[PDB]
């Protein structure tokens, strides 16, 4: 049964070694040409593994590991693939010695739990009450992005956004509740928090639309205003909405029929009922959470108890933007959320700006689950191997040899960082271990910092990945 | 892997050639040559193996092993190859299911072979009954050997000494249990027989001439004048007296070993070299008797008759295998000091003291005596038989199952598989005779398993019958010869991990 | 198919070299022009190197 | 520079992997077939490697080194080759990481020197413990090599033969045992219990005519026994019976004036030559090899006499006596030449009931005589059997963190390469190599620093110090030096050039 | 041709699930033509039903495994492997052992009685000190939850399944325990509730809390239950009359209500997992419980459903039979001694057939040591020597690697579960030994 595992390890090692060249900003970029003729270029490990269309069944698990890497930690999608292949490469000599993969798999889970406590003792203890390190963490992370001078004002906006939803014991917080709406026009210097909610579209541009209303109710309605005499059919639709005093109508976007008839615009103009159409399907679940409302399919299902409250609903005047904002949801059951509007002249600005804020919110969220940060650049990978050197002598049996090979696989990550930078691989690693007798974590003066959750999740996900790889002893066709 | 396959599948294919020829009812095989007109048919197992050319380098080893049985005895050569081939069938199942070095499994065969030889001894019978007729024939043959020998002067006295030196043994017939003392200035007719182990050159000066309830310890050390050759070693000393003081410091560490001698509860110590007066003086206060000039031969012959062992070092106090003798008497005969031992535990031995007129008559009397005792003692292991008909083969099978009770973890399958090879002998005999091997052997093992089983293989009626009523017996010498040869045959093949292909001719 | 190592690196250099060697003749005003034939069989004659690379059909990611 | 570094590691690994299973007393044997058709089976790695005829350029270095190991030590045959392959396997991982090959060669040289100083502190003294305990090591030295053979029953007899033989041929000044001064001779037939120790050359002879006496008389209290060494044949002068007989009376006068009891020549004798030597009580010896004459002058303190006119009484070899003693049932009836004084050379007499037993006993005695030389040359010794390699591993690995730079990884790979021997002994013993290696390291740290090795043959328990299992330190030190010397020469050659066969 | 295809074809069936047996076992992966349906699961019933097999003899073990899954739901892998080991040894019993095929059948019949007698003599139950009997249910629940993701929190889940069965005190029917799976939260957040949590609400707009309600399945009732939906106008008319109507009641929900109630003291509506729930209170001698498991993803819940249903099905049978046996390779080792014990007096042709069944009993713990990373031949042989003569207590340990007592480590098994495995597996092997030929009619 070893021929099935050895074939999967070698096939997965070639994938990990291929992504290994993409580690770091100076790493080698990989090209993938789709059958349709599209060619993409980037160093992202999650994008390469997704568009590669790997036919190997076990190698497809790296996509799920890279997906959870960006969803939990938010960084290290390339490093988790390298660490996964490092354990697979070290497991090749383990099988040659006659070791069953169960001991190999059970030792990685025990070594991953002990590696967390080693990093926590060497990590710097920080708290969320201090905003000095929270602003500098997100500001230096944007040095790899187009934003440079405007990144100074973007850091405190992301800090105050997380501190409201972080609380204390909440631990993990869903990132889908943070919506970044990009729109052409404006600039980066203009930002509005708008903690109530922010939509993705504009308002009615036709004649008669108020486009602004004060003290209105907001609710989700899946109905649509359409003809089947036609004004009498549309009058009963607007009359039932007036019964619950709902001045804000949100209609789900559908290409089947229209949203609101022009005849109904004159009816709602006298009642001062604002209408916002073209609501995307992705925002249906979003608006049902922060606003605390419920999707309403029919007109009979529409009730007053499912309607929220809005202080002032207005359409902000801006060049090529016209963004509508809502403040003061006034809902005790529904917790508030953060929706930030992104503006810029070029389309390439608001695009990368949204992705740049994603990595900034993840690193800050890493401090919410587990506080503290570890300086990157190969420091946590080498520090663990330094502690496991003397600990390997305290073990007994087959596992004693695994601790030595586990620390050897951790050296692959700092070695790749030296290779992609043009410096000598071994020479740089020896200089770091030479000064380890004096310095410990010292990169601190270079304003380069990394959260502890990235280094913790990379070891945990890679330990379970390789554990599940050795569990497949056969490949069968079942349809 | 092909090295073991050539040593197993290659050997089994050659072993199965003579396997069907076992027994008078076994199969036959034709041996064809290139011209095909020179061929012949025979049932001989040794002829078929040697005539067939075998390019397998592992099969050539089995041919040289089978030649040992022909030169030593010359009977049952086919049964040795068949039993050795069945051991490879069980060893192949132990290896392929393990893939560990067989040397560990080989150690399990040695422990299992010891239990097989003990089971054959308890059930062994003999034709030695009515020894009165055998004793009259033993004295007549002994006088025939004395012809042309200087011992022919008196046949009655010398043949009587050899008669009481054999039948009175009741044990091993090896010449190491018979001590020969040769002295000068005496007559051949004055020779006498003594059951005690006799030395010469009496030990000690102030030591007593009588020792009661003596214990025997074997050790090798030099307590007198250590550091034999001091030439060539750099000596830096302020005075000459420091050189002799260094030897005293080296012998001072020997006091701990001398103290361990007293901890053994022994009253007598034996050493090959000499002993200085100071460690000998301490032997008097501690009640230790110092025997010297024990050489080597006389040590081995004394340790076997007294039930002791020989060792040149001390591994740990109060752990050893010791012999004992009740009375030690110091006498003098032939103008030479002699020693006399008596009262050994389970002591079986004798000493023949011959008095010659010169050195030529002494050497010719001892060599001619060993040739006469070898022929007479040959009948002790001859004609002695055991219950046959597959019984003794199954008795060895259930004896190994007894060893399978207390066994190590890795040696459990190695010893248990040895009992399976012993049950393959009745399986082969049932197939060559034309019977059902599954029905007969299974019913044969169930009866012999626990108690009161005289049954055996009956080929006339095709069922299990009592062999004692039919009078089916086989020689005990053939039993030990085949098992010992098959045990050594399996060791030669298993100890070889890799087999290089032989040069084709 | 997946090709890595120095084998694909040399193919990328020879591919750009083949594309470069075609346009080296049109460099400068004294340079020589060229004809670009399509699948229909027509062609054109121009000395401008900017219009050549636009109408030149080359299948290669670096091309 | 590309495929050479990868091929040299795999070529030497496959050749060294043959004898990995034969290491130790439990190591399995092999079936060797000579080109003449003789089948031999032995566990000695020197026999297996010497019979290998191959064109591989890398594997030829194993044969060139094995020839010098038998004379210097003799026990470094299988152990060094396995240890040398361990340094090559660890060097293969460094080449893939970009480590320079000469740095690997110089890294193992500096690491080997540091491990020697560590064992110098933990070694123990023999003669300082006791004088008789030293002899107990010599008695049990040959028992370990002979314990796996039928010879192990009579092993107590062969233990005393090696003790008295080395003392005579070796002086405590230089402490050197020359192989040329030890004559190894054996024949088929007999048993192993009849082997005797002779202080001089055997020189088997049938004493020509049977009327000649089998013993040499003292000749009225003469000093020793004078023998004549002649490098020229005995023939009448030429560029009839009474002519040659009269010429023989002039040449025999040189023997009578010098007083030589026995005459030894390199060439055969005539029929009338033995007639004059018979009445004078002068036994004739003919058909003597050239190398046999060298052992005669060294044992008897004689000289080489080139011609007949140079024969003198001072150049005659002196011995105690020459007699013919029957050995077992063999009809050859060899002779014994004794001395009674300490000589510079000895001759080993070994017999056996099988042709293989004789050859296996002579080679086992060769390694036993070399251990005695190392125990006298170096009193400090260490406990082997897996305990020495683990001690060297923990010593280099501990000093690896203290030495920074590139040599930090060179010390880690050198320490892991030293773990191959105890794991190989653990594999050859039928035990878990990894599970046993962790046990030996745990007992030498948390408890106390001591020597506990892996048991190849079944024993009572661990801690061979209790069982008094000793190995020479300079013998083990010579093995680790030849291993690093061989590992460099393999790395120092990156080129392979061979021509065709015409 | 048919015997060679039936013997080898059935071994290939056991070779698929051989890694799914034991808590240390491994997961098997399957891939269809669309390649997007691949799922990683260790369930033996899922592997056998999903994989198509053209061997007609292999389809027999598939239907037999379905019968074993309906009685308990676990141990289905051990039945297939044990049936495959009997066929693997039967190949040696026919060819080279000179044994009639019907004799092999009669050999297992006499050997099955010895295996059942070994479990009976080794079955020990404690009627007194119910606290000790509760601990036995904890140890049995740990073996049922093994091989599943729930093994992490199984230490906390041990008291969840044990205390749940103790709240029944009645028929073994599993309709009393309703499983509700809600996303979010750790697995350790699951709790035991006897209030009958309902996943559906009642009415359009109606009061959440109801006191002194009268449950009527379909008068003066405060609660109305209907199987079909409800029309708009009466739903509003029922509110004015004070009658609360319940909708979307399936056939499974009606059977659970008949085992509880009618009237109830308090009906409380709670919000968990973003969905209205109904927790009843103050029923009349409620025998029903509700276990709400909180998983991370839908894939974790789908595997936890049948994992908990199979664990409670075995604990439900422990109420009728209180006798327990020592597992973890110890149960198969004790039965191996009874086979060799009855082999003392046996016929000629039946001897090798029954002795082959003894080695087949040791093949099940052999695979258990394979997936545990240990050496099977080394560890089982050391235990076999201790069980050989007397003093049989300890059994195979899958964690430390030494010989330890199963009672001290808390590893026990139910007597009713083992007698069903030895039975069904014996009947499954006798069917395939009888068939020497297979004839299939021409399909249309």
């Amino acid at each position: 049964p070893q021929e099935v595992r050895k074939a999967n390890i070698i096939a997965a090692r070639s994938v990990a070694d291929a992504i290994r060249t993409s580690l770091g900003p100076k790493g080698m970029d990989k090209m993938i040409k789709t059958s349709r003729g599209e060619i993409i270029i980037s160093n992202d490990g999650h994008t390469i593994l997704k568009q590669m269309a790997i036919l190997h069944p076990v190698a497809r698990m790296l996509v799920e590991v890279s997906a959870a890497q960006d969803s939990e930690a938010g960084d290290g999608t390339t490093s988790v693939v390298i660490l996964t292949g490092a354990l697979l490469g070290a497991a090749e000599r383990l099988l040659n010695k006659g070791i069953h993969p169960t001991i190999i798999a059970d030792s990685f889970q025990s070594a991953a739990k002990r590696s967390v406590d080693i990093l926590l003792e060497m990590c710097h203890k920080v708290s969320l009450s201090d905003r000095e390190q929270l602003v500098r963490a997100a500001s230096t992370s944007l040095s790899s992005k187009i934003v440079s001078q405007y990144s100074s004002f973007l850091a405190p906006l992301a800090v105050d956004s997380v501190l409201k939803i972080s609380d204390e014991n909440s631990k993990n917080v869903d990132l889908n509740d943070i919506r970044l709406v990009k729109k052409v026009g404006g600039t980066i210097d203009d930002t509005e928090m708008i903690d109530g909610v922010v939509l993705t579209q504009t308002a009615i541009k036709s004649a008669g639309g108020p486009t602004r209303k004060e003290k209105a109710k907001i609710g989700l309605i899946q109905f649509q205003i359409s003809p089947p005499e036609e004004r009498a059919y549309l009058l009963n639709i607007c009359k039932k909405i007036k019964k619950a005093k709902c001045n804000v109508l949100l209609i789900q976007k559908s290409i089947l029929r229209d949203a609101v008839n022009d005849l109904a615009l004159h009816f709602l103009s006298k009642l001062n009922i604002m209408v916002v159409k073209d609501i995307e399907r992705e925002e249906i679940e979003f608006l049902s959470k922060g606003l605390g409302c419920k999707p309403i399919a029919d007109i009979e299902l529409f009730t007053e108890d499912r309607l929220g409250s809005a202080d002032l609903v207005e359409e902000i005047d801006s060049d090529g933007s016209k963004i509508v904002r809502v403040t003061g949801i006034r809902n005790n059951n529904a917790r508030p959320t953060v929706s930030v509007v992104i503006r810029g002249a070029n389309n390439m600005i608001i695009d990368e700006t949204e992705r740049s804020l994603h990595d900034a919110l993840c690193v800050i969220r890493c401090l919410v689950k587990e506080r503290g940060l570890i300086a990157g650049g190969g420091a946590p990978e080498i520090e663990i191997s330094r502690r496991l050197s003397k600990e390997a002598r305290s073990m007994e049996g087959v596992q004693a040899f695994i601790w030595q090979e586990f620390a050897s696989a951790l050296e692959v990550i700092p070695t790749t960082l030296a290779e992609n930078a043009g410096l000598n691989s071994i020479k740089v690693v020896t200089e770091l271990r030479s000064k380890h007798e004096n310095g410990e974590l010292n990169t601190y003066e270079e304003h380069i910092l990394q959260p502890v959750l990235v280094s913790t999740s990379a070891i945990t996900l890679a330990s379970e990945c390789v554990k599940s790889i050795l569990r497949i002893d056969d490949i069968a066709f079942s349809r | 892997e092909n090295a073991r396959l050539s040593a197993f599948v290659g050997a089994i294919a050659v072993g199965d050639l003579v396997k069907s020829t076992l027994g008078p009812k076994g199969m036959d095989k034709l041996l064809q040559s290139a011209s095909s007109n020179t061929c012949m048919v025979t049932n001989d197992g040794a002829t078929i193996l040697k005539s067939i050319p075998l390019d397998n380098p592992a099969a050539k080893v089995l041919v040289n092993i089978s030649k040992v049985q022909d030169d030593e005895v010359g009977d049952g050569t086919t049964s040795v190859t068949v039993l050795s081939a069945e051991l490879l069938r069980e060893a192949e199942k132990l290896i392929d299911q393990s893939k560990i070095h067989p040397q560990t499994i080989i150690e399990g065969y040695r422990l299992a072979s010891a239990a097989a030889l003990d089971a054959l001894t308890k059930a062994a019978v003999d034709n030695s009954h009515d020894k009165t007729m055998f004793r009259e024939d033993l004295i007549h043959i002994a006088k025939t050997t004395l012809s042309s020998k200087i011992l022919s002067q008196d046949k009655d006295h010398f043949a009587e000494l050899a008669t009481n030196a054999i039948l009175r043994l009741k044990g091993s017939t090896n010449l190491e249990h018979i001590q020969i003392i040769k002295i000068l200035g005496g007559k051949l007719s004055d020779s006498f027989l003594d059951e005690g182990f006799i030395l010469a050159k009496k030990f000690g000066n102030n030591q007593p001439k009588r020792i009661e309830n003596a214990k025997i310890l074997i050790a090798n050390t030099t307590l007198d004048t250590d550091k034999v050759k001091i030439f060539g070693t750099k000596f830096k000393v302020d005075s000459t007296a420091k050189l002799a003081q260094l030897e005293k410091a080296e012998r001072e560490k020997m006091k701990n070993k001398i103290a361990k001698i007293s901890k053994f509860g022994i009253n007598t110590f034996i050493n090959r070299q000499l002993i200085y007066d100071y460690p000998e003086q301490l032997f008097t206060d501690l009640g230790i008797n110092s025997i010297e000039h024990a050489d080597f031969e006389g040590v081995e012959r004394l340790a076997l008759v007294t039930g002791g062992e020989v060792v040149s070092t001390f591994d740990e106090p109060s752990k050893c295998k010791l012999g004992e003798c009740d009375v030690i008497e110091e006498i003098m005969l032939g103008e030479q000091p002699f020693l006399k031992f008596s009262g050994c535990k389970a002591g079986e031995a004798c000493t023949i003291v011959l008095r010659g007129a010169t050195d030529q008559t002494l050497d010719e009397a001892e060599r001619s005596l060993h040739d006469a005792l070898s022929v007479l003692s040959q009948t002790t292991k001859e004609t002695r038989t055991v219950l046959g008909g597959g019984c003794a083969e199954m008795v060895m099978s259930k004896a190994v199952d007894t060893e399978a009770q207390n066994i190590d973890g890795k040696k459990s399958l190695a010893v248990e598989a040895f009992a399976r090879a012993l049950r393959q002998l009745p399986t082969i005999l049932a197939d060559n005779a034309g019977f059902d091997s599954s029905e007969l052997v299974s019913k044969l093992r169930s009866s012999i398993y626990n108690g009161i089983s005289t049954s055996g293989l009956d080929l006339n009626n095709g069922t299990i019958a009592d062999m004692r009523q039919l009078g089916i017996v086989e020689s005990y010498k053939l039993k030990r010869a085949v098992v010992s040869s098959a045990s050594e045959a399996a060791e030669v093949l298993l100890r070889v991990d890799n087999i290089i292909r032989a040069r084709p001719r | 198919e997946k090709i890595s190592g120095d084998d694909i690196r040399n193919q990328n250099v020879l591919a750009t070299m083949a594309v470069a060697n075609v346009v080296k003749s049109s460099l400068g005003p004294v340079g020589l022009d060229k004809m670009l034939v399509d699948d229909i069989g027509d062609f054109t004659v121009t000395n401008d190197g900017a219009t050549i690379l636009s109408l030149l059909d080359v299948q290669h990611p670096a091309g | 520079g590309l495929e050479a570094k990868k091929s040299h590691i795999l070529a030497a690994r496959s050749v060294a992997s043959i004898i990995k299973t034969s290491l130790g007393p439990r190591g399995l044997d092999k079936i060797l077939i000579s080109p003449d058709g003789e089948i031999t089976i032995t566990n000695d790695g020197a026999t297996i490697l010497s019979q290998m005829e191959l064109d591989n350029e890398i594997a030829k270095l194993l044969v060139q080194l094995s020839k010098s190991q038998d004379d210097e030590i003799g026990d470094g045959t299988t152990g060094v080759v396995v240890l040398a392959s361990a340094l090559l396997d660890q060097a293969l991982e460094l080449i893939q990481k970009g480590i320079h090959p000469i740095k690997i060669a110089n890294g193992f040289d500096e690491a080997a020197k540091l491990a020697i100083s560590k064992l110098e502190e933990t070694c123990d003294d023999i003669s300082a413990s006791n004088d008789e305990l030293f002899r107990d090591f010599l008695l049990r030295a040959a028992k370990t090599s002979l314990g796996s053979k039928i010879v192990s029953k009579d092993h107590d007899r062969f233990a005393e033969m090696a003790v008295e033989a080395v003392i005579n041929v070796m002086d405590k000044d230089r402490k050197d045992v020359d192989f040329d001064l030890i004559k190894m001779q054996g024949r088929v037939g007999g048993s192993i219990s009849d082997s005797k120790l002779i202080n001089g050359v055997i020189l088997d002879k049938d004493f020509s005519h049977p009327q000649m006496p089998k013993c040499v008389l003292p000749k009225e209290g003469s000093d020793g026994v004078k023998l004549a060494i002649l490098t020229c044949p005995f023939e009448p002068p030429k560029p009839l019976q009474t002519y040659e007989q009269d010429k023989f009376k002039e040449m025999i006068d040189d023997v009578k004036k010098a007083g030589a009891d026995v005459v030894i020549c390199q060439w055969g004798f005539d029929d009338e030559a033995n007639h004059l030597l018979l009445q004078n009580d002068l036994p004739a010896v003919r058909w003597v090899g050239g190398q046999e004459l060298e052992h005669i002058a060294i044992s008897t303190n004689g000289r080489i006499v080139p011609r007949f006119q140079d024969l003198s009484k001072d150049k005659l070899g002196t011995c105690s006596r020459i007699y013919e003693q029957e050995f077992g049932t063999t009809k050859d009836r060899m002779l014994i030449i004794e001395q009674s004084k300490e000589t510079k050379t000895v001759t080993c007499f070994v017999r056996g009931s099988n042709k293989m037993i004789v050859d296996e006993a002579e080679r086992a005695l060769h390694d036993s005589l070399c251990v005695v030389r190392n125990l006298v040359k170096d009193s400090r010794v260490v406990y082997g059997g897996g305990a020495a390699e683990v001690t060297m591993s923990l010593a280099v690995s501990e000093e690896a963190d203290k030495q920074r730079g590139i040599d930090q990884y060179a010390f880690r790979g050198f320490a892991q390469a030293l773990d191959t021997i105890p794991m190989t002994l653990a594999e050859n013993s039928g035990l878990d190599p990894i599970g046993t290696l962790s046990t030996l390291k745990s007992k030498q740290l948390k408890e106390k620093i001591s020597n506990i090795g892996v048991d190849c043959l079944g024993y009572g328990s661990n801690d061979m110090k209790e069982l008094f299992v000793v190995d020479p330190f300079i013998g083990k030190k010579q093995q680790i030096l030849l291993a690093t010397q061989l590992c460099r020469m393999i790395l120092k050659i990156d080129n392979v050039i061979i021509s065709g066969k015409d």
